[PDB]
């Protein structure tokens, strides 16, 4: 698929939140490491969630279309809503 | 004032019943009453809101609002349908007249 | 005993005509809202006698887009029809190089007559009908929605823009009575537009079977 036109929404959907905040977790509990600042943030969820609202999350989200072809939209480039 | 009594229309053959009561995403009366305590609004004081700006100012809203994604007519119709309802919502709940 | 077939008779030519109409066929606008009186004076109030015939009221209409894409309607008098008949109709078309008829029976149809409509296909198209499912047209009832039969082009432009197979769309049967109306065989995509209390206008598209 051409990622000059991408026909999905802009939008992370609430679900593409959940994956990212989970799997981001894991990796940070993986002693994996950190893009933003950590004050007072120990446990993998917290510091994930602060790297969403910061838009620093190093992660690609394939998304896959019925006809068989996929858009990769990162984390950077979609639009956080909640 | 044309367009809206075309969406009239539509509306009278869409809902054959004198039942206005409707389902929509957004509630503008609710949004409009929250502008008037956000910015302090005095009913009994002349606006500087420009009509021109209300009409202007809703066409490109009606817009930004994409349900359907595509410049083709095939796209351009499933949009215009899709948002039908509520972009005559809006443009009756909107009006320049009521906004005045 | 005769007032009613005669208003029958009245009522299935109209519907004729508003079918006719919808399939794309040339239809003058004084028939298509054609009075009972002016029907009598047309055609008579005595069919027991014969006058008119179920004969006098074969139909014979030209399409919009071509002039020689002509369609028949007969109206046979037998309660049940027979193969003679249809053998009769058959080369009654291949005289007058026709390839598209209308059999509108009275009471029913004999199994060997539709066999005959299934194996000269595509040779004639000639399709069969009740007249106690003709005197009233499905169209105007508030339940169906206006259907509208797509052309080749635009369906390759809606599946190239949904990026879909046909076998993907919802169907539709051949032997629906919408289907039948609107005279749409296997392969053809039929466009339903319906008011939706939800967004207002709702179109989909149905694939017929």
């Amino acid at each position: 698929q051409a990622n000059q036109k991408r026909i999905t929404t802009p939008y992370m959907t609430k679900y593409e939140r959940a994956r990212v905040l989970g799997t981001r977790a894991l990796q940070i509990a993986m002693c994996a490491p950190v893009m933003v600042e950590l004050e007072g943030e120990t446990d993998p969820l917290l510091i994930a969630m602060k790297e969403l609202k910061a838009r620093k999350i190093p992660i690609i989200i394939r998304r896959y279309l019925p006809d068989g072809s996929y858009e990769d939209w990162g984390v950077d480039e979609l639009i956080i809503s909640d | 004032f044309e367009r809206m009594r075309e969406d009239r229309e539509v509306l009278r053959v869409i809902f054959p019943t004198g039942d206005s009561k409707v389902v929509l995403p957004c509630n503008l009366l609710r949004m409009i009453w929250n502008a008037q305590k956000i910015f302090h609004i005095n009913p009994r004081l002349p606006s500087d809101l420009h009509p021109i700006k209300v009409v202007e100012g809703v066409k490109e809203l009606s817009k930004k609002l994409v349900i359907v994604n595509g410049d083709d007519p095939l796209s351009r119709q499933a949009q215009e349908n899709a948002t039908l309802l509520f972009n005559i919502h809006l443009r009756s709940t909107l009006c320049s007249r009521r906004m005045a | 005993d005769d007032e009613e077939e005669t208003y029958r008779l009245w009522k299935i030519r109209k519907t004729i005509m508003q079918l006719c109409h919808d399939r794309g066929y040339l239809v003058t606008q004084d028939e298509l809202d054609q009075t009972l009186e002016e029907f009598k004076a047309q055609f008579g109030d005595k069919p027991s006698e014969g006058r008119p015939r179920r004969t006098d009221l074969t139909v014979l209409v030209a399409h919009n887009d071509d002039p020689t894409d002509q369609m028949f309607v007969f109206f046979p008098e037998e309660p049940k029809v027979g193969i003679k008949t249809i053998k009769v109709y058959c080369q009654r078309m291949q005289e007058e190089n026709i390839t598209r008829a209308l059999i509108v029976v009275q009471q029913g149809m004999t199994p060997s007559a539709k066999q005959s409509l299934v194996d000269m296909a595509p040779k004639y198209i000639l399709e069969q009908f009740l007249q106690q499912e003709l005197l009233i047209n499905i169209t105007e009832h508030e339940l169906v929605p206006e259907h509208v039969v797509m052309t080749k082009e635009e369906v390759t432009e809606l599946l190239a823009r949904y990026k879909l197979r046909e076998n993907q769309l919802p169907r539709i049967q051949a032997g629906d009575p919408v289907a039948r109306y609107f005279g749409i065989k296997r392969g053809q995509v039929v466009k339903i537009i319906r008011p939706s209390e939800t967004a207002g206008r709702y179109i989909t598209y149905r694939l017929v079977q």
